[PDB]
């Protein structure tokens, strides 16, 4: 690998992410987004699922 | 899921288990997901 190479010969770092589901409890979960709490109103709450 | 429940009690009894009631609070829940059939005290 030399810096003066062509774009088809320049080094490329590749990261491959493999996602599998197994019978074990799934623990790599995506981030959960939380809103500004509103009190004293009839709202739909989803505390901790 | 490995559930560990714990309770700490101040006692002054010499030899045996005191007679009484104390509910064990949950200490930790670990998602270890492994088979356990035998255990050892250290
Ligand atoms: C756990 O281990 C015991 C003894 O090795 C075995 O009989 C049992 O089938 C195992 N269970 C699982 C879910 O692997």
């Amino acid at each position: 690998f030399q810096p003066t190479y062509g774009v088809g010969y320049q080094p490329y770092r590749v990261v491959v992410l493999s996602f599998e589901l197994l019978h074990a409890p799934a623990t790599v979960c995506g981030p959960k987004k939380s809103t500004n709490l509103v009190k004293n109103k009839c709202v739909n709450f989803n505390f901790n699922g | 899921y490995f559930k560990i429940y714990s309770k700490h009690t101040p006692i002054n009894l010499v030899r045996g288990l005191p007679q009484g009631f104390s509910a064990l609070e949950p200490l930790v829940d670990l998602p270890i997901g492994i088979n356990i059939t035998r255990f050892q005290t250290l």
